[PDB]
């Protein structure tokens, strides 16, 4: 069958470069049109680029100046570097199988949340950042600060558990 | 770029009910070259319609993609559970490949009230952070 | 949310004295000084500027008869023909305009032609009022062309032409039409206007306008044909018409009392003239050139100048002086089409973003007051000075001698909005289709050459524009031709092998036809390793291709297998391909009116017509052909070229298809077949390389088995007509089942028979979709029996699987009358001036 | 194309009348259609119909029987409209193709104004 999985650093600092690649398990990487997808947190996806199995590539106008894609094909790999990132590109993004050039996708990605912020990895105060903090629990919220607010609280990245009550 | 406008906002419905999702291009758009997608929340978007009308391998027969220049209409004959979600249209005709901002697909239910806190509600407009449609009680949560 | 919407030039034409019959060659004569003044043609019957083809008229294009052309006022078909050649500068077909609001305006007078009795011979009773009566002028047109708002013939004399521009703006403006044909034509037929105006006085014995000029006496009568093609500015950018320019104020007037019907009013002149500018909301310092009314008269002249001068003379402000000219200095006085060749004129000048310049001869008139210096004669070619807005406009004027005058503002048409593109099917190779049409063979091959004078004398224009032009912008007539070529140069040599009558590649004559195209699906052996990869760039293709990979392994366990055989993956795979070429073609605009396929092809038919889903389609094709793998190693098939009959030792084996009147397979034993081979070692047989016999009964054994397996199909009605090889007739969809599909690998193919009655019933274009020619050449010979015009096509071939092959297909069917929607192949490029369509005139002149 | 205009939809307001001055002083080519707008003129005066010389029988070729127009026999009362306007059509037709139809209105209330 065809599956797809991609991996890559989320977290980044503004001005750097995000890096992610895409693995093509079963499919034929000749022939299709392996393509970037992302989709910025609860709005509509953007096409970012395309490349073939030859090395032709076909970059949305909006990003091209800041984007490269690039296949390996002895590895069946394909990947997505991103320029000068920023807080617009705080985003979901998303590898996929297109169907000829610039086409309708089947086959996806599980998915790569990559968030651009400037904020070292604080710990929660239980009455946090990076976000995969756990405990009706509202999704976080980022105040002007940059740190998300929200029992056995648990911030992972912090090495923290309040676990208080 | 051309620009796809999804309608309605959110249509809420129940399970049986007849959804009948469109998609209105700023420009016109080869039906060759138009897509309807599915998206449960947390994962990625799942074809249903390509070329505006043909239905994707796997896809019940019961979403049915239909329209011309501009305008363009996704229906589903009868709203199982599983099909309460996220809609996008694409078109990929326009050299910028472009897609709708989404209309979602909520439970409809009697109206509860709120029960700072805004417990299990519905409708969810209110006048933060509300919580998804639960799933027994398909009510929402707000806090400010 | 309403005013005066500013109207748009959208095309133009001319003939004009001086052998101008296009706007480029009316820029030529105005940029070499040359003149038009010769002597009045003998061929007339009774010193000015005349016509080139006059009384030529391509009666027959419009399907008008010798004596009814006969008949026609040589003005009435002047009018016709350039109003034709406005549409195609315009990029406009004419049929898309049969039952539009489009109007026509017509300014014109009577000239003196069909002045006699009528000698009887000449038979042109009954034709001879309607073609000399002024409202026919304009009626015929919307008659010939199906034209459905207003049309009017109006007379003002030397103004005609503008005020017939005037009064189509204003239909425009009001909802009266969506789009107009507005000009004037005069032809000097008989010698009544010469012969006044010489006894006036009024007409220099040279024959030339002198505008402006101190060598003024008198001005030079002249005739022609000139007119352009207006539309509300909102509607020719939402269409993406290529605008000219823009009326942006027009204004209309009499002299009155002035001191003789003819005498000139230069208050008259003033007034008209803001008018203009207020309607544009201008002053004149916004425009930098005037082309004038401008007749050489001696007492005109001057007060022609003096109101300039009290009117673009006066705060030029900024701006420095303004330009003045006439276009009668180079083609005389044009009478109804003055007022539209100065449009003209100055239209052309916008283009090249120079102020056009005139036929200055002597020294300026001592009658013109000259002391503000705020007025110059474009003497030679000139900077245009946009304006303060930074935009350029000129001032068009035409003074009757009737008395009525007008002004119109002519202005650089607006920076278009740029929109999304829409996107190019099959990928780029560099090669461009060009695809030429007309009435008849003699005007196909002309039009050939003049696309290759035109592309020689003008290199470097886009080839991609040449190939949308001549797609889109031009109507597909009868005799068609369609050249291929990667480069302007390459495109040169094959119009001119059209244009000599060369057999060349790259190059395909044909006829288009009424009847229906027939998709024939064959199956056999179209296969080669690496088919149709190039174009699995085209989403169309390759989403097709996708989902059959979707459905074959859920029932088979295989997919795309051309990333880099035998029978039960080889027919899955031919299925594929074919059931993508099919809606390929369909993308491109070819619908088919029949299906018809060849065994296992009459599955790919089925799912081309509707009849089975893509599922099911497959699981037949799938099943059918993994139960022939179940009876391979005894039994095998050969090709015998000679008919059946001849052919038709039993009990071993049998004909098993018929595929035209030399060709049949025949089917059995596999030695027994060696023996009927090497018994023709002393006919042209050959073995197919297969391990079996179908259509033979080695199939019963499968029988039931293959039954059963497609139990669960669901043969639906067509949306195509189905024409079953097996009943010999058209076959309801839902007739289709795993019977039909079993009784389709035990019968005998009786394809022969097939395109015998296809081509009966009158079908025009056999289209092969096929990765290889396989049945073609039959299908081409049983036309051949039948002494059949039908048309025979591929689509793709063995090294040539690329979308230079489709489009060579496509520049092939369109040939034969295929509709391809080139705006679905070729995107949307511009419009390119090209040569008009090529009149084939014959002189008519009573 | 007048039963499918003026004969449509009439709704309680009686047949439409009709007639042509052509049938008293026939074809006046250029000017039958100001001729015609003269006629319609006369009788806005008198607040009648205008009538027409109407001869023989109704033409058989038509399909009169909606009983939504009626020849205009002799001198008729000319209903105003719902509006209160009195209205008509005129129409000519060229035949070179060109056609033209123009509804002449009943002159409105002028303002009163105090007089010198």
């Amino acid at each position: 069958q065809v599956q797809l999985q991609q991996w890559g650093a989320g977290l980044l600092k503004p001005s750097e470069t995000l890096s992610l690649t895409c693995a093509v398990y079963g499919g034929s990487f000749s022939g299709y049109y392996w393509s970037w997808i992302r989709q910025p947190p609860g709005k509509g996806l953007e096409w970012i680029g395309e490349i073939n199995h030859s090395g032709s590539t076909n970059y949305n106008p909006s990003l091209k100046s800041r984007v490269t894609i690039s296949v390996d094909t002895s590895k069946n790999q394909f990947s997505l570097k991103l320029s000068s990132v920023t807080a617009a590109d705080t985003a979901v993004y998303y590898c996929a199988r297109g169907r000829g050039s610039s086409s309708s996708f089947d086959y996806w990605g599980q998915g790569t949340l990559v968030t651009v912020s400037s904020a070292s990895t604080k710990g929660p105060s239980v009455f946090y950042f990076p976000e995969p903090v756990t405990v009706h629990t509202f999704p976080a919220v980022l105040q002007s600060s940059g740190l998300y607010s929200l029992c056995n609280v648990n911030h992972k990245p912090s090495n923290t558990k309040v676990d208080k009550k | 770029e051309t620009t796809l406008t999804q309608s309605p906002g959110t249509l809420s419905l129940s399970p049986g009910e007849r959804a009948t999702l469109s998609c209105r291009a700023s420009q016109s758009v080869s039906s060759y070259y138009l897509a309807w997608y599915q998206q449960k929340p947390g994962q990625a978007p799942r074809l249903l319609m390509y070329g505006a009308s043909n239905r994707a391998t796997g896809i019940p027969d019961r979403f049915s993609g239909s329209g011309s220049g501009t305008d363009f209409t996704l229906t589903i004959a009868r709203l199982e559970p599983e099909d309460f979600a996220v809609y996008f249209c694409q078109q990929y005709g326009t050299s910028p490949q472009t897609f709708g901002q989404g209309t979602n697909v909520e439970i409809k239910r009697t109206v509860a009230a709120p029960s700072c806190l805004l417990n299990n509600f519905y409708p969810r407009e209110a006048k933060e952070s509300v919580t998804e449609q639960d799933s027994k009680d398909s009510t929402y949560s707000l806090s400010s | 949310e309403l005013e005066s919407e500013p109207i748009a030039i959208v095309g133009m034409a001319c003939r004009l004295p001086g052998e101008v019959d296009s706007p480029e060659r009316l820029w030529e004569l105005i940029t070499s000084g040359r003149d038009s003044a010769a002597e009045v043609p003998d061929d007339r019957g009774w010193h000015g500027n005349f016509m080139a083809g006059a009384g030529d008229f391509d009666a027959a294009f419009f399907g008008i008869s010798p004596r009814e052309a006969l008949a026609m006022d040589p003005q009435q078909r002047q009018a016709l023909e350039t109003t034709w050649e406005a549409l195609e500068s315009a990029g406009i077909p004419p049929e898309t305009l049969r039952g539009s609001d489009t109007g026509v305006f017509v300014g014109m007078s009577h000239q003196g032609y069909a002045t006699g009795r009528p000698r009887p011979e000449d038979g042109v009773d009954g034709y001879l009022l309607t073609g000399n009566t002024a409202s026919v002028a304009s009626g015929r047109i919307a008659y010939v062309l199906g034209l459905e708002g207003p049309a009017l013939t109006v007379d003002t004399a030397c103004s005609s032409s503008l005020v017939a521009l005037h009064t189509a703006c204003g239909s425009l403006r009001d909802g009266d039409c969506g789009l107009a044909v507005a000009g004037g034509v005069s032809v000097m037929a008989g010698p009544e206007v010469f012969t006044e105006f010489s006894r006036q006085g009024a007409l220099s014995p040279d024959g030339r306008c002198k505008p402006f000029s101190d060598e003024a006496d008198g001005f030079g009568l002249g005739e022609g044909s000139a007119f352009v093609v207006l539309q509300r500015l909102s509607d020719a950018r939402r269409e993406g018409r290529r605008v000219l320019g823009v009326v942006a104020g027009s204004a209309v007037n009499q002299d009155g009392a002035s001191n003789g019907l003819s005498a000139p009013s230069g208050v008259a002149q003033q007034r008209v003239i803001r008018r203009a500018w207020a309607r544009a909301g201008i002053t004149g310092a916004d425009v930098a050139v005037v082309e004038a009314h401008g007749t050489g008269t001696r007492l005109g002249d001057p007060v022609e100048a003096s109101a300039l001068l009290a009117t673009y003379g006066k705060s030029r402000g900024s701006s420095g002086p303004v330009l003045l000219g006439s276009v009668k200095s180079n083609i005389g006085h044009a009478q109804a089409a003055a007022g539209v060749a100065g449009v003209i004129k100055v239209l052309l000048g916008l283009e090249r973003g120079v102020v056009p310049p005139m036929l200055c001869r002597g020294e300026r008139s001592g009658l013109i007051d000259w002391s503000s210096g705020e007025i110059e004669l474009a003497d030679g070619v000139r900077e245009w000075s946009p304006a303060a807005d930074g935009v350029r406009r000129a001032g068009v004027s035409a003074f009757g001698v009737s008395g009525t005058n007008a002004h119109v503002i002519i202005a650089e048409p607006p920076e278009p909005e740029p929109v999304p593109q829409p996107r190019r099917m099959l990928p780029a190779t560099g090669v461009v289709p060009v695809v030429l049409s007309a009435r008849t063979g003699a005007a196909l091959r002309a039009q050939a050459g003049r696309l290759a004078d035109h592309l020689a004398a003008h290199p470097g224009i886009a080839p991609a524009d040449v190939s949308w032009t001549m797609a889109r912008a031009r109507q597909h007539f009868e005799e068609r031709a369609a050249v291929l070529a990667a480069d302007t140069a390459e495109a040169v040599h094959r119009l001119r092998a059209v244009a000599d009558g060369a057999v060349v590649p790259g190059v395909v004559t044909g006829s288009a036809s009424d009847g229906g195209s027939v998709f024939v699906f064959p199956g056999q052996g179209a296969q080669w390793e690496g088919m149709a990869r190039e174009l699995l760039p085209v989403p169309v293709f390759a989403e097709s291709i996708a989902e059959c990979d979707a459905v074959l392994s859920e029932v088979a366990g295989f997919s795309v297998s051309e990333v880099l055989e035998r029978v039960d993956v080889v027919q899955p795979v031919l299925f594929a391909v074919m059931v993508s070429l099919a809606r390929l073609w369909r993308a491109c605009g070819a619908v088919p009116s029949a299906v018809i396929g060849h065994s296992q092809g009459e599955i790919a038919a089925a799912v081309v017509a509707g009849a089975l889903s893509l599922e099911d389609g497959m699981r037949v094709v799938a099943r059918r052909s993994r139960a022939v793998r179940a009876v391979a190693g005894r039994g095998s098939m050969l090709s015998v070229r000679g008919g059946r009959s001849d052919v038709e030792w039993t009990g071993r084996l049998e004909v098993a298809a018929v595929n035209g009147p030399d060709a049949v397979v025949v089917a059995g034993d596999a030695q027994a077949a060696r023996e009927f081979l090497e018994y023709c070692e002393g006919i042209r047989a050959r073995a197919i390389p297969v391990d079996y016999a179908s259509h033979t009964a080695h199939v019963e054994p499968v029988r039931d088995e293959l039954v059963q397996a497609l139990a669960g199909i669901t043969p639906r009605r067509a949306e195509v007509p189905f024409f079953s090889t097996l009943t010999g007739d058209f076959l309801d969809g839902t007739e289709l089942d795993a019977g039909y599909w079993y009784r389709n690998l035990r019968h005998p193919v009786e394809f022969h028979s097939a395109v015998q009655a296809l081509t009966d019933q009158g079908y025009a274009t056999f289209i092969e979709v096929s990765p290889h020619p396989v049945l073609a050449s039959s299908v081409q010979e049983t036309l051949d029996d039948a002494e059949s015009d039908a048309a025979v096509l591929g689509t793709l071939e063995r090294d040539a699987g690329d979308a230079d092959r489709f489009l060579t297909a496509l520049a092939d069917a369109h040939t034969r009358g295929v509709a391809v929607d080139w705006e679905a192949v070729l995107g949307r490029a511009g419009l390119v001036d090209l040569p008009g369509y090529p009149f084939q005139g014959k002189r008519f002149w009573l």
